[PDB]
């Protein structure tokens, strides 16, 4: 998104949701 | 029941009274305190002019 | 302020209150004008939400009409 | 009930006078703050000088 | 009276800044004065003396950059209130002082005449209408749209972790630890005079600055990586020359998961959040590990989050769902929720009145800090 | 003006209310007032500061829980009208105080005050029109089919034993001791500190409470299992740790069957209810050996049937035939005997109308006390 | 055959020892364990890798401090056998452990796992002949002579009182709170960090504990002196700085009087005192009010226990005597108690013997806890 390009430093291709796996 | 209605009444308005009059009139020092401060003051800065 | 006015006057405008924030409430309880929150959730347009939240007075509004 | 009447009209009238009173203290605390104000300006006034 | 207010986000080597009821902030540009330190002689030569804004890195083999606030505590204040008075210069806003409300963020738990001396200057410098400080975690919780998580940030200077359960912030569980970018920098600055780099000087710092923020990337098992040689990046700098950076590219972001390194008893930032949610009741644990919210530039790391979640998995209970949301405008999230809560007539609700700062002083926002 | 009386169990435990003819009781939220602990920052957050039944559950970490009743003894009667707001509000039944006849329980033996303020604040605050106040007793004979019996209830604040025979009871027989569910609880959480696990918020309490009603249970032999030092039998905390217990689920029961542990020279549950029997007539003994019911939540541990069973079977002379008649609905038997009573007809009579209290007062309370 | 037994008084903080029969500590040193933080690079350096006793104050800022004992449980077993070795070294007692009877010291209500632990460590590492463990309230009793009294004490990490009337203990009027010295002294670093100052150093916070003793008094109206800008008063530091501590001088200490400073919900040193005295019988309190004994390193501050003469009688019933007897040795009551106690002829048949132990095991010294 263009208001997500036009600053200098944002997370480019990262995954946004860090979480562990299932099978509790 | 109605006679210690009439204590109850009294004494807390009266307190209160005095209360109020021990506040007020102790700022009423203050301000004669404070006044005393403002002539000191008007006469560094009057004396400094 | 009902210092001024007839008691009648005020009966009815606090009535009025109640319908009107009743149906205003009808309004935003529609799955449509919920639905444009949603989405503006999901495109994280946060600003409106929020205010839409907490800037409505709607709350304590209903609240104390009823 | 005339002693509920009159102390009604006993604990209203002190409270009446509670008003007034609470009223001249509440003035001179913000005579207070005024003048805290005001000692501070006078600082600012003596420091410029 | 009430204009359109500013928000102003004091960022221990970036500031943030513009007007609330915006979505971005236009007005970003690193935090520190630059005055020259060469000899004039041609005529026609540059402007002023100072060099806060977008010129000092336009021309910064010139400068001796100072940086105004360590560790989020400001040390020279004339320097604050000189990038202060050009935020609302005319390059960067154009408003006047005496103008708008102002939204001034603050690092938590920071010294009680930091707060006070700040009143001061936006108070008797400026003469802002009204001014409010609050912490940055909750404005990342305003940009998230949440109510719920543990802010747990790293600005240039300050890393801490603020778990917030339902609004409501719990003061005895903040943990702050003063580890952040400027210390990855430096210890990434003293590896590459190791390295037969010596870079010393102020602008060889911002340079050292452009490396951390361009080649590090964290480490998943630091041992694993570290009996096997790796890419070792090349970097050129400006002057056209060539570095070259080895192991240090992962070893230089160790420093905030273990302060060992540069020999100092501390935590590490998986021992902050860790900790800020421990500190906190039984009952909200479990919430909390599944609410992590993350801001702050020195997060930005590549593979960061990923050995962030073996760290806090080895270290949480068993099997609890830890999951961590770290958005793309983590950088500009204190910002866009200064704007979000400066967009609020709570916030008129909320502020401090000019007046009220006169009749009071440091009181008055020492009352109103939450 | 009434329609559908509104039966309240005021249980120092939990509040069980509905309207009368119910089968069921409706709402059953616990006892206690929730206020926050922990400041509000964030705007939009949890709204208002008193926390009641199943909002206070959810968010029991961010409150600090005030019991007003204690050993079925008011404290504070600001709680106490606040839980009662509760139960009338809009979450809870959406009456009016005013429109329905209130049959609200109490432990027998309490004091007068108890009497008398509770019908202040339902005459007063609540302009209910009929209040008929009960016995904790009777109800649970209503709700189990009998009419001759022992009720031997152990509720969360106060166990008694009232002998009751073909609808008559028997006030000299009824014993009383302050020893319950709270004294489980408290002693518990002494066992647990004893075993290394400290608990002192208030918040934290309930979670003694959780592992006392998921836990424990009681040992047919107090010394079979005393030196035999058992396992150690793990349970999980809400937020995802571990407790081992083994000799605390079993020896912090035992406080009901003998208070001595606690420090406290009085009789266990057992020497409640046989004294309750031996001090009724000589011909009454048999029928009320062999009619002995049970109720309240106390009475819910593992093997308590048991061990009830041989204590009153050491204490009553040989070969009397003893039968414990031990209902599925020990938690709501008060509640659903409420229900029973108030749909009749001659609770009409039983009643007290407001005119009554205002030419009276307390006195036609005690008038109609039985 | 016996010898002189050793009374290794223990502490969260401070660890005395000393032969019994005496009448000073001879041999007192701080209950920490200090190994380097540095490198060692030259040749003849300090050797040891564990330093405890004068030589790690003496070289406190070379070592990385941790204390092995927190609120009075031993949280690292490893630690306290270096600790205990080093009372048996050849600096403190030069004797061996296999020649003299020990009198170890606990607080009360303590996890039953310390005292099996401390069995096994003082009859498997240290062959032992006889070990006593006994409380802390008893032994200041016996060294002031009295033979009834409350013993308020304050230890670095544990506040409890143990009402004892004519030398019978009542075990179940005993309140123990886990808010003492060490968590004053940890919330002085907090506010000494609010101050702008930082001490994140574990090593320095003996600084913070010097601080502490030393220039900290308890204000008997807290807030009307909140109100007053003190003085702000200059302390000097071991390095030669100088630091105005201001306000967080005597706030600090009041949070023995007020843990909701540390957001622990949880009573203060004054509820400890006047609940313990409550909670024993109705006949014993004039004489329980009378005999107030403070003991613990904690009651020491200026003005401490005219503050508590304050609050006690603000929870006492009216006009009834109180006497805080206060000696100037309470720091040492404990241990010249133990000294008085060990001394005595039934201590031969108070302890545990080693055979005892063998045949038994924990069941033994678990029979004798009083
Ligand atoms: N892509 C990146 N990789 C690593 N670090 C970064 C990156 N971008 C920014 N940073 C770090 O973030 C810092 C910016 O600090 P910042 O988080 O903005 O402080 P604040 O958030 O308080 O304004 C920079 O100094 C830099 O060290
Ligand atoms: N399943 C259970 N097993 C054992 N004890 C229970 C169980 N459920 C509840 N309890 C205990 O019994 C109490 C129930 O309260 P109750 O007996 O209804 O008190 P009251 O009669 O005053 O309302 C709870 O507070 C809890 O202490
Ligand atoms: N002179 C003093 N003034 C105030 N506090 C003191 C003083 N001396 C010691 N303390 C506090 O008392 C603690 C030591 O108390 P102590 O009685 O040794 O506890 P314990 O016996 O449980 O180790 C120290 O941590 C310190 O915080």
């Amino acid at each position: 998104d263009p208001k997500y390009a036009d600053l200098p430093g944002i997370a480019r291709n990262e995954p946004d949701v860090y979480e562990t796996s299932d099978l509790p | 029941e109605k006679t210690r209605a009439v204590q109850e009444l009294s004494e807390q308005n009266q307190r209160l009274l005095d209360q109020l009059s021990r506040a007020s009139e102790v700022e009423r020092q203050l301000s004669m305190q404070v006044h005393a401060l403002k002539e000191d003051f008007r006469e560094k800065n009057s004396s400094t002019n | 302020d009902p210092a001024s006015g007839t008691a009648l006057q005020e009966i009815s405008f606090w009535l009025n209150l109640e319908r009107a924030l009743y149906r205003i409430q009808e309004k935003r309880e529609s799955p449509e004008v919920l639905l444009t929150l949603d989405i503006l959730k999901h495109g994280k347009r946060f600003h409106a939400t929020v205010s839409f939240d907490t800037d409505t007075g709607l709350k304590q509004a209903l609240e104390t009409v009823n | 009930r005339e002693k509920t009447r009159a102390v009604q009209e006993l604990s209203e009238q002190n409270q009446r006078l509670l008003d007034q009173l609470s009223r001249a203290s509440e003035v001179e605390r913000q005579l207070s703050m005024q003048v805290h104000a005001l000692k501070e300006d006078f600082r600012e006034k003596n420091s410029s000088t | 009276i009430a204009n359109q207010p500013v928000v102003i986000d004091n960022g221990s080597g970036v500031i943030k800044a513009g007007f609330a009821g915006d979505q971005i902030p236009k007005y970003c540009f690193p935090n520190y004065v630059g005055r020259p330190k060469h000899v004039r002689v041609m005529a026609g030569a540059l402007e002023g003396d100072i060099f806060i804004g977008p010129k000092a890195e336009e021309h910064r083999g010139l400068l001796s950059i100072r940086y105004p606030m360590e560790h989020g505590i400001v040390k020279d204040w004339n320097d604050m209130e000189r990038i202060w008075q050009y935020v609302y210069s005319k390059d960067q806003l154009q408003t006047f002082s005496e103008e708008h409300p102002v939204l001034l963020t603050e690092a938590p738990l920071n010294p009680r005449k930091n707060r006070e001396r700040a009143a001061e200057v936006f108070f008797e410098t400026f003469n802002v209408p009204a001014l409010f400080i609050s912490m940055q975690a909750v404005l990342s919780l305003y940009a998230t749209g949440r109510t719920t998580g543990v802010v747990l940030d790293s600005g240039d200077g300050v890393t801490h972790a603020v778990p917030i359960y339902e609004g409501f912030a719990m003061p005895h569980s903040i943990m702050r630890i003063d580890i952040a970018g400027r210390d990855v920098s430096r210890f990434l600055r003293l590896y590459l005079r190791k390295e037969g780099y010596d870079f010393h000087s102020s602008s060889e710092f911002e340079i050292v600055k452009a490396i951390k923020e361009r080649a590090c990337y964290l480490s998943i098992n630091p041992q694993k990586d570290e009996t096997l040689e790796t890419e070792k990046a090349q970097y050129y700098l400006p002057d056209g020359s060539t570095i070259e950076i080895g192991p240090s590219r992962f070893r230089a972001p160790e420093l905030l998961f273990r302060p060992d390194l540069i020999g100092e008893e501390s935590e590490g930032i998986h021992e902050v959040l860790v900790f800020a949610i421990q500190k906190s009741d039984m009952d909200l644990r479990r919430t909390l590990f599944s609410n992590i919210v993350l801001s702050g530039g020195s997060t930005l790391f590549k593979g960061f989050g990923d050995r962030l979640l073996s760290e806090v998995k080895k270290l949480a209970p068993k099997d609890v769902k830890i999951r961590i949301s770290a958005p793309q405008e983590r950088l500009y999230s204190t910002w866009i929720g200064g704007s979000i809560l400066a967009s609020l007539d709570t916030f008129k609700k909320m502020w401090v009145s000019k007046k009220e700062y006169e009749e009071d002083g440091a009181r008055s926002i020492h009352r109103k800090t939450f």
